[PDB]
């Protein structure tokens, strides 16, 4: 909900997206997060989980749904290589306009 | 065990029940606290019913239905009779008549007027007691020796 | 996808099939050529019952003649629900392969309750319920009476079946049961009725066992029109004991009192009806000296004649006098008394019931009760239920035996006594679906060890052949923990229940099991009072508390009600990122009925291995007379009845798409050879020793590595 707050307004054109690096499975918050996914798929902004130690439903739906891809740390050299591979741009959708 | 109590006195089936019912001729609720209070006074007569009993009438039995009492104990009478075995009849239908009959005896004689019934009886006996009764009722030992091993 | 089986060619939906489809495939197709019954065991939830269905429908191409139809069973109405979805869409296949219909027909049978269309019963929901209103409405009085046509509600829907449906049956095409609701209302017909007309002309035919084991019900529809038909029985390693509760009559001090009420009722019935109406029901005698359903198989029922109960007052008494005798004999207070012969012996010995007339006692009930032209049976339930154990009793005891509880279990004083006919042996009560069919299939899933069955089912298999699941990636990773952080025993023996330590390390391994695992979790235990005992421990200590911190905890009760809320709100908590721990005993039925896929059961936890009390006498009978009759050791079906129950309630995580998860066995038992032997192969297989007795920490370790490794893509 921050990053959409801050997202909103941002320019049509440019690309938002949100990395939530995972650590602890659980996820307590006041409302549900799936009502969340549906203004998240209207406000096209990626979101692609990195999990660490747990393979998270919830996100997994999120990934996959929202557009974003969701990966778990088989380890800290594999770490390098998700993050060091979320650098480059995305490509862009049917959804995405430029 | 289970009934509230005697039509007279409950305190001691209420409490304990140790106590058995009396069967009598009037198909009627006793037990032994009151068996005495009948030997005392009447010496077998029913306190409320007055019906008058030879010698006390009483035998212990354990069915609270006192329909299901006089039942019992007059199928129990009736059975001396037509004992003959089923096989005895090559007819289907002989097989299970007799039973019919045996068991309209059994309701003519728990309600209706047993005068008929017994002079029925009277003509059963005059021929079933020379072969049938005399050989079934040797053989109810025998058959009963045997199925209780 | 065109398989070329050794056999025949067979059509398949899907694209690719593993190895196991294929042995189980060819396996199949051996019991068939040899037509002889047979016994086989598949891992997969799913999966195999296309695979099964798509050999049957081929092997009825290629030999139409061999097999006349499929009579294919599952436990329960939702679950045969999504194999009527597998065969439809086996169906689509087929046709669009060929280009046009064909002569095939597959449909699934269900309550009046389930599925019905008449106002008046839907809202009520009680299956006796539905049963007595339907019978009322469809009464051959109410009939007789709709002939005249006189103001009095008719249900329609049968009639105009009886008018249309007669003459005309349905063509072809695949009917759930929701649409066949949707038929049924359209078409101003029965969706039961219909469906129960189709079975003679049906290919395929699907509904539960007690639809097919009791005699009551099960002999009408499975009539000998199917002399050859592939009958088979899928996920029932539990057939046994439905078997056994299809002959088990439970006759208690509240039900007797009931039926002497109702009795009364009758009485004063039959006095009516005689001063309104007596030579037209009389006709009944007429028709009886010529000569709720009865539970007597083919063979064993029998209709010479009624007996010396002739009429209404005769068969009334008769009624009474027994219910008296079982009145007395529960009242008696003393130790469990079994008694199979003896208990026909004292009753015409005591109250002067011969066995023969006691024997047509429930069929005369029936009929006798017809002619009374009653409301419903639903008042008369209790009567009709005493009636057919009092048949059943006059009817036969080899194989069976009369128990008597004068005290209830958990209860030191109660005035609510018990009295049980539970069975021995499910031999008896199967029999006429193994001599009648030519060959049945008891294809199952975690199935214990075949070898058993043959011994407690006489039937002499054709095939014994375990099926391992085989798959590109580890799927399963089942392990076993039976020394915790302490280096302790953790068996959950009746003597070390009580043990607070290790009550302890259950606690700390859910604790950590919780942290690592993903959302989604199921605990079962061995015992209601037993988990509630644990959890009141847990409680007391830190451990619980902390457990709801990392996890959400929802715990399982007696009650249907709860127990459908707490899972319903479970399965919200998969979904989200809470996660569930979800608390339940192995003998509950919510074990059994539900079904755990993909992010719902991820990680399954046996507490203890599952053993029932060695206090309740009915399995001292059942099990004694097992080891008198068949020859099979006390301790060897005790550990089979433990391993086979702990099968089925840890094998749902492998429901089908492979979908990752763990099984852990917190019990240092299953860590013995006997109990990995009797395990189904292919979870034995999967497990190695290197992961038998993992400690607590080292289990946990190797479960968040695993974990990592399946949650990576393909
Ligand atoms: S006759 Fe058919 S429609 Fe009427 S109550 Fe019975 S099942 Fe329902
Ligand atoms: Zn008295
Ligand atoms: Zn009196």
């Amino acid at each position: 909900s921050i990053a959409m707050q801050t997202l909103k307004h941002m320019p049509g054109h440019t690309s938002r997206e949100v990395l939530i690096i995972f650590s602890s499975l659980t996820t307590c918050d006041p409302s549900n997060i799936y009502d969340l996914i549906k203004t998240l798929k209207a406000a096209k902004i990626r979101v692609s989980v990195i999990g660490l130690s747990a393979e998270v439903r919830v996100c997994t739906v999120l990934a996959r749904e929202t557009g974003g891809t969701y990966h778990v740390i088989l380890d800290e050299s594999h770490y390098k290589e998700l993050l060091t591979h979320h650098v480059s741009p995305p490509p862009a959708s049917s959804s995405s306009e430029c | 065990m289970d009934d509230q109590g005697c039509p007279r006195c409950k305190t001691t089936k209420y409490r304990n029940p140790s106590l058995k019912l009396m069967v009598n001729v009037c198909g009627h609720t006793l037990c032994e606290s009151c068996v005495d209070l009948l030997f005392v006074r009447g010496a077998g007569n029913c306190p409320e019913c007055g019906t008058p009993l030879r010698k006390s009438n009483f035998r212990v039995q354990l069915f609270e239905d006192p329909t299901v009492d006089k039942e019992v104990e007059i199928r129990k009478k009736v059975l001396k009779i037509y004992n003959k075995r089923e096989e005895d009849f090559p007819s289907l239908r002989e097989y299970n008549d007799f039973l019919e009959e045996v068991e309209e005896i059994v309701f003519n004689l728990t309600n209706n007027v047993d005068l008929d019934n017994t002079k029925k009886k009277m003509e059963i006996y005059q021929k079933e007691n020379k072969d049938v009764i005399q050989k079934n009722k040797l053989k109810l030992t025998r058959e009963q020796e045997e199925l209780e091993e | 996808m065109k398989l070329n089986v050794d056999g025949l060619l067979v059509y398949f939906p899907y694209d690719y099939i593993y190895p196991e489809q294929f042995s189980y495939m060819r396996e199949l197709k051996r019991t068939l050529d040899a037509k002889g019954h047979g016994v086989l065991e598949m891992p997969s939830g799913t999966g195999k019952t296309v695979s099964l269905l798509a050999l049957i429908m081929a092997y009825q191409r290629a030999y139409p003649l061999e097999v006349t139809k499929l009579i294919y069973c599952s436990r329960t109405v939702p679950e045969i629900e999504k194999v009527i979805e597998e065969l439809r869409k086996l169906l689509n296949f087929y046709e669009k392969q060929e280009g046009e219909k064909l002569p095939f027909l597959g449909l699934a049978l269900s309550s009046r309750k389930n599925l019905c269309i008449h106002p008046e019963v839907t809202p009520l929901r009680f299956g006796k319920d539905v049963d007595g209103k339907c019978h009322s409405l469809t009464a051959s009085y109410v009939r007789a009476q709709y002939q005249h046509d006189t103001s009095l509600p008719h249900c329609r829907f049968y009639e105009e079946f009886d008018a249309h449906g007669r003459e005309v049956p349905l063509p072809a095409g695949i009917y759930n049961l929701d649409d066949l609701k949707a038929l049924g209302r359209r078409q101003g017909w029965c969706p039961y009725f219909l469906a129960r007309y189709s079975i003679l002309h049906a290919n395929v035919v699907v509904y539960s066992y007690h639809y097919l084991l009791d005699p009551k019900i099960a002999d009408l529809v499975s009539k000998e029109l199917a002399r050859k038909a592939v009958v088979v029985f899928d996920e029932a390693h539990n057939i046994d004991n439905v078997c056994i509760d299809s002959m088990s009559v439970n006759l208690t001090r509240r039900t007797l009192d009931r039926c002497q009420g109702n009795l009364e009722t009758l009485q004063k019935t039959v006095l009516r009806i005689k001063e309104t109406d007596e030579q037209r029901l009389r006709d009944e005698y007429r028709r009886l000296v010529e000569g709720a359903n009865p539970v007597l198989p083919d063979e064993v029922l029998q209709e010479a004649v009624p007996g010396s109960i002739r009429t209404a007052e005769h068969f009334l008494g008769f009624l009474r006098r027994l219910l008296e005798y079982v009145k007395w004999r529960l009242r008696v207070q003393h130790v469990v008394q079994e008694s199979p012969p003896a208990f026909l012996s004292g009753l015409a010995q005591r109250v002067c019931i011969q066995r023969k007339p006691l024997r047509f006692c429930a069929e005369r009930l029936r009929s006798l009760l017809h002619t009374l032209e009653i409301t419903d049976l639903a008042d008369f339930s209790p009567l009709t239920l005493l009636a057919n154990f009092a048949t059943l009793v006059s009817t036969y005891a080899k194989g069976f035996t009369i128990i008597i509880e004068p005290f209830d279990d958990r209860t030191p004083t109660i005035a609510n006594p018990i009295l049980h006919f539970s069975c021995m042996d499910a031999s008896l009560a199967i029999k006429p679906v193994f001599e009648r069919f030519q060959s049945v299939i008891i294809t199952s899933g975690t199935l214990s060890p075949l070898d058993i069955y043959p011994k407690i089912l006489d039937f002499h298999p054709v095939t014994m052949a375990t099926f391992t699941m085989t798959l590109a990636r580890v799927c399963l990773c089942p392990m076993i923990i039976g020394r915790g952080n302490d280096q302790v025993a953790i068996s959950s023996k009746f003597e070390t229940r009580e043990d607070i330590a290790v009550i302890r390390n259950y606690g700390n391994l859910l604790l950590e099991m919780s942290a690592v695992v993903p959302d989604g979790i199921v605990a079962f235990f061995t015992s209601y009072q037993y988990m509630e005992s644990t959890v009141a421990s847990w409680y007391e200590q830190g451990i619980l508390e902390n457990i709801q911190r990392n996890k959400l905890l929802f715990i399982e009760t007696q009650d249907g009600a709860e127990t459908s809320v707490a899972l319903e709100k479970y399965q919200e908590a998969c979904e989200n990122g809470r996660g569930a721990i979800l608390l339940s005993v192995a003998r509950g039925k919510v074990s059994e009925g539900i079904d755990f896929v993909h992010h719902y059961g991820r990680a399954v936890i046996m507490f203890g291995v599952p053993y029932v009390y060695t206090q309740s006498r009915i399995l001292k009978a059942r099990l004694e007379y097992l080891r008198d009759q068949f020859q099979i050791r006390e301790n060897d079906f005790l550990t089979f009845d433990a391993m086979r129950h702990a099968a089925q309630c840890v094998g749902r995580a492998i429901r089908g798409k492979t979908d990752y998860g763990l099984m852990v066995f917190a019990d240092k038992r299953f860590a013995r050879g006997d109990k990995r032997g009797k395990l189904p192969r292919w979870i034995q297989e999967h497990l190695t020793d290197a992961n038998l007795n993992l400690t607590v920490d080292e289990g946990v370790q190797v479960a968040k590595y695993f974990l990592r490794q399946m949650a990576q893509p393909f």
